[PDB]
């Protein structure tokens, strides 16, 4: 299985949006998630305990399926790399200011699971942007037999994102 | 009285426009070339030609204990300059417009055509220069320009250019939409054009394996269809005090390692790793 | 916060108890002594093949997976060898993950011998994680339910950070 | 004759140390009230200036400081100028002399600690501390605007409010180091930076940037000049009033 991941990502994102009755993909983001946009999302999330929330995104594998698209034609060859760097910077800022993000979201109706809420909104906004990009590139055909040489950039940015999440996790844990 | 021993080896001028010579054997000409052209550096254009044509001046950015000094150029576009004036380096689709080829030496016109391909104009010029000595000048100019172009020619081998680096100077502005295409046009850009862009424009960030060094949190120039544009991405242009080429407070303020007033070129991430 | 982390610990115990019989594996005799072998999972691999296994993460959140254990009544001041045992456990877990990542291909041929199916790329990781979680359950059995609401320990957190950085880098290096 | 804050530290005691660690630029009667050594060792900054242009023949050496903070510093290590709420925390009050502790207490409005230290030091020490008071308060009053140019640090006003919260000497230091990204020259607005190099917040001045990672700032092209790699301080929007080329 080297291609089912993309369609399963689409399906699981749709199912999660259904489960939490929220599909606000309209508010595409490039600076920082905010309660100004995701306050109702916080309220919806409070309905169900957010135990299944991870302190990382698995950047590389997460974005790997997007490479499958055929770009023989280039459009994807550069738009995808743009997206990779954008995601890298977005996660950098999110992890760097997670405390600021969580104080803000908590100020919006403090939640016992505030950290879960902030992480989930980060994940959800990223998934919305990713699905918008996937629609932008829905014309291209995903398939295996890859040879990119930009997945090396993907690996590098994934390492950077993992280190950022690592510092974030260390802060959260060490602060009791 | 006369003295001579044997043929001698001397320096090499590495700027393309050094090959500019008047097509006249009876009327001598000497191109104005900066002595920097005689440095075995990536720069295949001398500071004089660079400033004269692309509005750019050479500079060095000494990044460091592990100091690896790297090349960089800087703006010479005035603050009030607009439109075509802002195109720091024209593209093949507009270089004819930016450069008044009609008002310059025909050798220079041929050189610029070679840089931007335009093989049709190149062939027209060669035919005109052949059907009229002038064939010798054809040989000299075209051979030198083509030699430099093939040397640059990043999309080949045997050229000593590609370092397997993955600099993305089309990196998103972070507020534009799904776009860029600067590197698409770069792919289309001539080899000398691409190498000139690489040398002149330093990356905003330097990525080393798992290390990212930040040098400019906002790009100073952009790449678009017209080519390299000396425009601030976010609107209001930076002030550029053009000084040359083309009071008591200060006396009180003795030397304090005064910061330069220039605007170097920052754009993109430069990706290099051990793999 | 760390109360949610205590909830995470109890949840992982109960959820291990749950899936070890929902899928009736409990390969609970194995540990992190060295690289696991398909010879101890043959039938478990057969049962795994009954499900699509792409719903798995290439990287391991070694941080969040192991942090809950750090919460224990170290204030008893009776068994500091317990804390040292935890340090040994975390370090050996990091080594186990690092070796699994380094020789992931080798395990790929192993499970090619054992059940040559396309899902092997996920079966390897599932075996790794499941054996690890059985070891976690055994470690939980060894330790006592002395989990406090909150507990700071700089040394343990630092060890976690430095070992998991290697772990995450190794997992990220799994290119394809 | 020179000028240096913390150079007024006279050997009031016979306790720990004193050698007058003052950079020679203290003799330079610039707009600063602190010299290079003290600036570097108490705010992680280096004095610098900047010319502008000869279009109107101004070329004024705009005052500015250099970041001495790398991209790995966090929190306190990244704070350049602490607020009155955090200066005590960032500064090792137990390391510096009680004279410098008094200077910090005065400049940050901690007269309670000032008097506490005075009373403790009383047991020639009292008169020497009074001399320190005289020098420090003279400097503070000189910097204080309250006596006989819309340099917004927020517009490019919470930031300006924080700057105002700073003392006269501290406000002078902030305005001398920081350089607005925008400067109006009496009805001609000029942009000099497309981005900021520092941020003013509740904790005080921080060598941070609006977004992304921190600017990298560490401690054979021989035939070409060099461009400095360090990061100067940049923040705000200043407007010059109805005044001529006031080279005075
Ligand atoms: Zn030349
Ligand atoms: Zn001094």
């Amino acid at each position: 299985i080297v291609n089912e991941k993309l369609q399963k990502i689409i399906v699981v994102t749709d199912g999660m949006k259904r489960l939490y009755e929220y599909c606000n993909c309209k508010n595409s983001l490039e600076t920082l998630p905010s309660a100004a946009n995701y306050g109702s999302l916080l309220k919806r999330l409070n309905l169900y305990n957010l135990d299944h929330i991870e302190m990382n995104v698995n950047f590389y594998e997460l974005l790997f399926p997007l490479t499958l698209y055929n770009d023989n034609d280039k459009t994807l060859s550069h738009q995808l790399v743009n997206y990779i760097f954008l995601a890298s910077n977005y996660f950098q800022n999110c992890a760097k200011n997670f405390n600021y993000m969580r104080e803000t979201f908590n100020v919006f109706g403090p939640f016992k699971q505030i950290d879960f809420m902030v992480m989930f909104v980060i994940k959800f906004n990223f998934l919305c942007d990713m699905r918008n990009f996937a629609k932008l590139i829905d014309e291209l055909v995903p398939n295996k037999q890859p040879n990119m040489r930009i997945h090396s950039v993907l690996v590098m940015r994934d390492k950077i994102v993992k280190l950022a999440f690592s510092n974030l996790q260390f802060q959260t844990f060490s602060k009791k | 009285v006369p003295v001579g021993m044997a043929p001698r080896q001397m320096r090499v001028n590495r700027c393309i426009f050094a090959s500019i010579v008047s097509f006249d054997a009876c009327i001598t000409y000497k191109s104005p070339c900066s002595p920097d052209a005689y440095h075995d550096d990536g720069w295949f254009i001398c500071n004089n030609h660079l400033i004269k044509r692309f509005k750019m001046s050479k500079m060095v950015l000494p990044i460091f204990d592990n100091q690896f000094k790297m090349t960089i150029a800087r703006h010479l576009v005035g603050n009030k300059e607009r439109g075509i004036k802002r195109i720091l380096i024209p593209s093949a689709t507009n270089y004819q417009d930016v450069f008044n080829l009609n008002s310059m030496m025909q050798a220079e016109q041929l050189i610029f055509h070679l840089i931007y391909n335009n093989e049709n104009a190149v062939n027209t010029i060669c035919d005109n220069l052949k059907y009229t000595n002038t064939q010798r000048v054809i040989h000299s100019v075209y051979a030198t320009t083509k030699s430099i172009l093939d040397t640059t020619n990043p999309n080949t081998f045997c050229s000593r250019v590609s370092r397997d680096e993955l600099r993305f100077f089309d990196v998103t502005n972070a507020r534009a939409l799904r776009g860029g295409a600067g590197d698409q046009l770069f792919n289309n850009y001539s080899g000398f054009l691409q190498n000139l862009i690489r040398r002149a424009v330093a990356p905003e960030y330097l990525q080393i394996d798992t290390e990212e060094l930040r040098f400019r949190n906002c790009a100073t120039c952009i790449i678009d269809e017209t080519g390299l544009v000396a425009s601030v991405p976010d609107g209001p242009e930076l002030y550029n005090p053009i000084r040359s080429s083309d009071r008591e407070l200060d006396r009180t303020l003795s030397g304090y390692e005064e910061y330069p007033t220039y605007v170097p070129l920052f754009l993109g991430y430069q990706i290099i790793n051990s793999e």
